C-alpha cells in the first residue's frame, strides 16, 4: 500500500464526528490527518473554490476548507502565556501574587 | 470459616485532610546537606482523605486502586492487625497477605478464598480465608509492632516490586514531619487491582475497641526534598501546589529572595473533538485485493487505486489473520486515524526466499 | 522559520510524525527535530547575547 | 531441566562477584551493574540500613555498601589531574620542568 498522505485534500477516514464550530476553546482536534489544538472561529477572508488550506510564515496550517460545509474554521487561533509569581523574601512573610 | 456480620450501622465515610503526611525516600541515595528535586509517587499535600472510624461502627470497605495507598492510622492496643491486597479476592487470581499476630510478621502472596467478611478475634482464632490451591511463596520478617501511637504506611508496586514504607512515632493528623522510610521490599510481580481492612475483635457476642485509619491516594508529581548532613529528609516542597513552593522548586532553594519570577506558564487542555469533515458515503473494498480469485505476478503486478471511501485497518493491525504485516513510513498502530487521498494496492505473490526485498532501497 | 526546518526528517511538523511512524523510528525522528531545534535556538541566545 | 527466559523477575544467577575485595587502591569496581572507579575508603557518617549507594552532587557512586557485608565504604578517586611543564625557549636551553 503506498499512501498519497498530506498532499492532496484527503478522503479516507475511519472514524469521524463532524462537530459544528465552537468559539473560545482551544482544544485539539484532527483536520484531514493533520492534528492541532485551538479555537475554531470565523474570518473575513474570501478563498477562492480551488483553495483547501491556507499556510502562515511559519508553514503552520491556519485555514482549511470544511466538504459538504464550505466554511472557514480557523486553525488554532488561540490564546497562550506565560505566568509569573511575585513575592517578597520568605524571611519577612510568604504571600505571592500571580501575574500572567 | 467465615462468620456474617449483621449488627452493622450504616454511615458514610468522612473526610479529613493530609496536611504535612506521606513523604518519603524515594529510593536508597544517601545525600549530605543538599536539596535535591525528583519525580516519584508521592501524596500532594492539603488533598482530601477518607476517615474511616471503627467503635457499633465496622468499617470493612473494598475499593479498587493500581497502586500507591497510604495508610496511616492512630493506633492503640493493637486493634489493627492485618491487611488483604489483590485483583478479584478469589481462588481465581493470586492475592497478597499480610498477618501479624503476637509473635511475628508473616508475608504471603497466594490464590486465597476470601469471604465477604474477614477479620481477626487472648487471641487463638485465625478466620480469613480456607484453602490454598495454586502458591508457593513464604516470608518471615520480625514484628513490626487514649490516643498513644500513630502507624503510617505506604504501599507501592512499580516495575514488579512492592515497597512497603513504615513509621511508627508515639503521640486528626497531629501538625508535625515525619519522613517515613521503607521497611521491606517484595519481589512479588503480579497485578493487585482491589484491597480490604481487616481489624480484631474483642471477645468477653463480641465487642470493638476505639480505632481509625486514613486511606490516601498517591499521584505522580515533583517534589523538591531536603537531605541534612546526617541523611535525614527534613522538609518537602510540592512543585504544583501553591505559587511560593514552585518558585522554591524552579530555583532549587528553599529561600527566594524578594522580585519578580519565572516559573512555568499557562495553557488551555484539551478536552473535546471538532474534528471536521463529513464521512464518505461509501466504504474502502480491501477484500479486492486481498480476496481476488486471481493474483499477478511481481514483474507484472495489478495496481487498484481505492480512494473516496472510509477504510477499517483493524483486519491488517489489530487482528492477524495473515501472516506477516509490517509498515516502514507509516505508523501501524494509528492506521485507522490517518487521512489520505488515495493509496495504490500492488497485488503480487513472492516465493519465500525473496519476500524481504519488498523494503526502501 | 526555522520551526518549517525539516532537519533531515520525514517531516517538518512534529504531530504527521507522531501519527505518521512507528515508535521505534518515530522517537528517532523527534530526538533528531528536538535537538535540530535546540542547536537553532542556542545559535540564537548566542547572537542575542 | 527447563529454563524460562522473559517471564519473570530474575533471582537465579551465577556467581560474578570476583571473588576478592579492595582496599587503599583505586579500582574498577562492578557494584550488582555499576560500574566506577575509586579508592574504597572507610566513612565516618551513619548509613540507614536500607541505603545501598550513595550520590553526589554529580550524581555518580561516592558512597556504597557492600551486598553482603554490612559496613560502608565510600569512593574516593586515586591521584588524577592536569599536568604542564616549564621550559625556556629552545635556542637558549633544553632544560624543562614538572608540575601537576
Ligand atoms: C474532599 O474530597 C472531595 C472528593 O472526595 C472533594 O470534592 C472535596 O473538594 C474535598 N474537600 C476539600 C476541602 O478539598
Ligand atoms: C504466629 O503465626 C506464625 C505463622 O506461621 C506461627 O508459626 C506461630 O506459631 C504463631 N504464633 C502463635 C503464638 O500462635
Ligand atoms: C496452578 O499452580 C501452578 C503452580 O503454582 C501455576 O503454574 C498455575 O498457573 C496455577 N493455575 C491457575 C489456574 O492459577
Ligand atoms: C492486571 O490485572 C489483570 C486482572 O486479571 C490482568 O488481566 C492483567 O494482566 C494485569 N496486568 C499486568 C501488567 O499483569
Ligand atoms: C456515514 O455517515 C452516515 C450519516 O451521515 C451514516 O448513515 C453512514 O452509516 C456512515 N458510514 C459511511 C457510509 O461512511
Ligand atoms: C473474502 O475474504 C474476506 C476475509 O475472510 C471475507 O470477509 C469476504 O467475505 C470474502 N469474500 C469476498 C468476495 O470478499
Ligand atoms: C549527626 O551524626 C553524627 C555522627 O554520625 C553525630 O555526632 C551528630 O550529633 C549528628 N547530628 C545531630 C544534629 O545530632
Amino acid at each position: 500500500l503506498s499512501f498519497e498522505l498530506l498532499h492532496a485534500p484527503a478522503t479516507v477516514c475511519g472514524p469521524k464526528k463532524s462537530t459544528n464550530l465552537v468559539k473560545n476553546k482551544c482544544v485539539n482536534f484532527n483536520f484531514n490527518g493533520l492534528k492541532g489544538t485551538g479555537v475554531l472561529t470565523e474570518s473575513n477572508k474570501k478563498f477562492l473554490p480551488f483553495q483547501q488550506f491556507g499556510r502562515d510564515i511559519a508553514d503552520t496550517t491556519d485555514a482549511v476548507r470544511d466538504p459538504q460545509t464550505l466554511e472557514i474554521l480557523d486553525i488554532t487561533p488561540c490564546s497562550f502565556g506565560g505566568v509569573s509569581v511575585i513575592t517578597p523574601g520568605t524571611n519577612t512573610s510568604n504571600q505571592v501574587a500571580v501575574l500572567y | 470459616q467465615c462468620v456474617n456480620l449483621t449488627t452493622r450501622t450504616q454511615l458514610p465515610p468522612a473526610y479529613t485532610n493530609s496536611f504535612t503526611r506521606g513523604v518519603y525516600y524515594p529510593d536508597k541515595v544517601f545525600r549530605s546537606s543538599v536539596l535535591h528535586s525528583t519525580q516519584d509517587l508521592f501524596l500532594p499535600f492539603f488533598s482530601n482523605v477518607t476517615w474511616f472510624h471503627v467503635i457499633k461502627r465496622f468499617d470493612n470497605p473494598v475499593l479498587p486502586f493500581n497502586d500507591g495507598v497510604y495508610f496511616a492510622s492512630i493506633e492503640k492496643s493493637n486493634i489493627i492487625r492485618g491487611w488483604i491486597f489483590g485483583t478479584t479476592l478469589d481462588s481465581k487470581t493470586q492475592s497478597l497477605l499480610i498477618v501479624n499476630n503476637a509473635t511475628n510478621v508473616v508475608i504471603k502472596v497466594c490464590e486465597f478464598q476470601f469471604c465477604n467478611d474477614p477479620f481477626l478475634d487472648m487471641e487463638s482464632e485465625f478466620r480469613v480465608y480456607s484453602s490454598a490451591n495454586n502458591c508457593t511463596f513464604e516470608y518471615v520478617s520480625q514484628p513490626f509492632l487514649n490516643f498513644k501511637n500513630l502507624r503510617e504506611f505506604v504501599f507501592k508496586n512499580i516495575d514488579g516490586y512492592f515497597k512497603i514504607y513504615s513509621k511508627h512515632t508515639p503521640i486528626d493528623l497531629p501538625q508535625g514531619f515525619s519522613a517515613l522510610e521503607p521497611l521491606v521490599d517484595l519481589p512479588i510481580g503480579i497485578n493487585i487491582t482491589r484491597f480490604q481492612t481487616l481489624l480484631a475483635l474483642h471477645r468477653s457476642g463480641w465487642t470493638a475497641g476505639a480505632a481509625a485509619y486514613y486511606v490516601g491516594y498517591l499521584q505522580p508529581r515533583t517534589f523538591l526534598l531536603k537531605y541534612n548532613e546526617n541523611g535525614t529528609i527534613t522538609d518537602a516542597v510540592d512543585c504544583a501546589l501553591d505559587p511560593l513552593s514552585e518558585t522554591k522548586c524552579t530555583l532549587k532553594s528553599f529561600t527566594v529572595e524578594k522580585g519578580i519570577y519565572q516559573t512555568s506558564n499557562f495553557r488551555v487542555q484539551p478536552t473535546e473533538s471538532i474534528v471536521r469533515f463529513p464521512n464518505i458515503t461509501n466504504l474502502c473494498p480491501f477484500d479486492e485485493v486481498f480476496n481476488a480469485t486471481r493474483f499477478a505476478s511481481v514483474y507484472a503486478w495489478n495496481r487498484k487505486r481505492i480512494s473516496n471511501c472510509v477504510a477499517d485497518y483493524s483486519v491488517l493491525y489489530n487482528l492477524a489473520p495473515f501472516f506477516t504485516f509490517k509498515c516502514y513510513g507509516v505508523s501501524p498502530t494509528k492506521l485507522n486515524d490517518l487521512c489520505f487521498t488515495n493509496v495504490y494496492a500492488d497485488s503480487f505473490v513472492i516465493r519465500g526466499d525473496e519476500v524481504r526485498q519488498i523494503a526502501p532501497g | 522559520k526555522q520551526l518549517s526546518s525539516k532537519f533531515g526528517a520525514i517531516s517538518s511538523v512534529l504531530n504527521d510524525i507522531f501519527s505518521r511512524l512507528d515508535p521505534p523510528e518515530a522517537e528517532v525522528q523527534i530526538d533528531r527535530l528536538i535537538t535540530g531545534r535546540l542547536q537553532s535556538l542556542q545559535t540564537y541566545v548566542t547572537q542575542q547575547l
